[PDB]
Formats: C-alpha cells, structure tokens, sequence
C-alpha cells in the first residue's frame, strides 16, 4: 500500500511539474532573489506601472482584464493537470466540466499563494511584481480585490509545503465528491480517498515535525471553499456598476451558475 | 447532456 501512494505522490509530481511552468520553487527563488534571471520589473506606483506595461482603459480595468487572460491560462494548465490524475479522465465527461467548474478558482487561489509574499505578487511569468499596496491603492471596488488572497496566502505559505506536496493537494481538491450537479459520486470519492491517503503519508515523511498538519489543510480546503464565495459575490458587484467589463468567454461559461 | 451543453469551451479543453 504505501509504496504505492508513494508513486501515486511521484506521478502528480511529475505532472505537476508538467503542466505548471512557473512552480513554487521557481516563484520563491525569484522572490528572495537567489536567481541568476533578470530581477522582476517592480509595479508600485501609477508611474512604474507605465513604465513596465510592456515587460508585462482606465487602470484598474486594465490590471483586471490582464488578471482574467492570466486566470484563462491557469484554467488551461489546471484542466491538463486534472487529466493526469489517475482515473479522472475516465470519469463521465459532465462530472469532469462540474469539477472543473467548482474546483479551478480554488486551485487558481491554491496556486497564487506560491508567487506571493506580505508585500505582492509576481506577474507574467514571474517578470513582474505587483505591490501589495498598490493594488490596494486602485479604486474602489477594483482596491479589493486581492487582499483576501493575500490574507490566505500569508497564512497558507505559513505551512511551508513544497511543489511535491501541492501536487496532492490540488488532486485532492479537484475529486471533490460534493460539488453540486456531480452523476457519478461514488467513483470521484473512491479516487479521493486514494489521494486523501496519499496526501496523509506525504505529509508524514516530508514533515516529520509538522504536527497536525494534514488536519489543517484539510481545514485549508473549506477556507478555499469560502474564499471563492466571497469572490463571486465581489464579482456580482462588478457586473452591476461597471461597464466596458465583460468577462472573457471560458471565464463567462465557468461563472455562470457558479454559486 | 445538460452539463456537456452549457460547457463548450471546458469540454474542448478537457477533450
């Protein structure tokens, strides 16, 4: 048995590594500098966004537009990692669109924490670096945008998991059994539970001194859970007080009735 | 099928 989640583990590494070209460890290493590339072109002001617009109309409409065609390809990347995860591509096709559906804004958020710290978040591949404080500084309600991610993601990197171990993590996610419109449960939590246990012995031996922490990410996974709630309702927000705000068309199929 | 219908775009991803 636990040979067996260990290359389970091994594959979704592997995977993971495939499908996600900007990994945690990559991110860290550009974020405290122990990197031979060329340092991130840093955005804290109306000035340097200027400047660096292109190493990367009105301003917060164009920062959130460029988030939505980055969260388009993260979508494409995640849904190629999910069809890695053993079994998951011979699921009914509508249960892999519903867990899809349900579960990538909680990898997107997942995932976003590895290119973040207390002060920002790299952008473009990690050629950029968005400040914190400036994306608190755009108007309303554009101001808030990030700052539950960047509430989570401070908590979150708090656990100090590697790529090795987010590859399970983010399996786990995705075969959520609960999500709403699922046909065929069963064969999603018999995959689940498979990554549950796996999950459990990577933490185990990759943690040794981490107590409890399989508990709390599975805590980690409700917060996600609320998170996105409280995203699709800032969302709803701006579709009812902003114009020349359309979403992008995968992001209109995934949101509508999303929550 | 409902989920397949409403789902063009994921559909062709995940194809």
């Amino acid at each position: 048995e636990s040979a067996d989640l260990r290359a389970l583990a091994k594959h979704l590494y592997d995977s993971y590594i495939k499908s996600f070209p900007l990994t945690k460890a990559k991110a860290r290493a550009i974020l405290t500098g122990k990197t031979t590339d060329k340092s991130p072109f840093v955005i804290y002001d109306m000035n340097s966004l200027m400047m660096g617009e292109d190493k990367i109309k009105e301003v917060a409409i164009r920062i959130f537009q460029g988030c939505q065609f980055r969260s388009v390809e993260a979508v494409q990347e995640i849904t190629e990692y999910a069809k890695s995860i053993p079994g998951f591509v011979n699921l009914d096709l509508n249960d892999q669109v519903t867990l899809l559906k349900y579960g990538v804004h909680e990898i997107i958020y997942t995932m976003l924490a590895s290119l973040m710290n207390k002060d920002g978040v790299l952008i473009s591949e990690g050629q950029g670096f968005m400040t914190r404080e400036f994306l608190k500084s755009l108007r309303k309600p554009f101001g808030d945008f990030m700052e539950p991610k960047f509430e989570f993601a401070v908590k979150f990197n708090a656990l100090e998991l590697d790529d090795s171990d987010l590859a399970i993590f983010i399996a786990v996610i995705i075969l959520s059994g609960d999500r709403p419109g699922l046909l065929n449960v069963k064969p999603i939590e018999d995959i689940q539970d498979n990554l549950l246990q796996a999950l459990e012995l990577q933490l185990k031996l990759n943690h040794p001194e981490s107590s409890q922490l399989f508990a709390k990410l599975l805590q980690k996974m409700t917060d996600l859970r609320q998170i996105v709630t409280e995203h699709v309702q800032l969302l709803q927000v701006i579709k009812k007080t902003e114009t020349d705000m359309s979403l992008h068309p995968l992001l209109q199929e995934i949101y509508k009735d999303l929550y | 099928n409902s989920v397949x219908v409403r789902h063009x775009l994921l559909t062709a991803i995940l194809x």
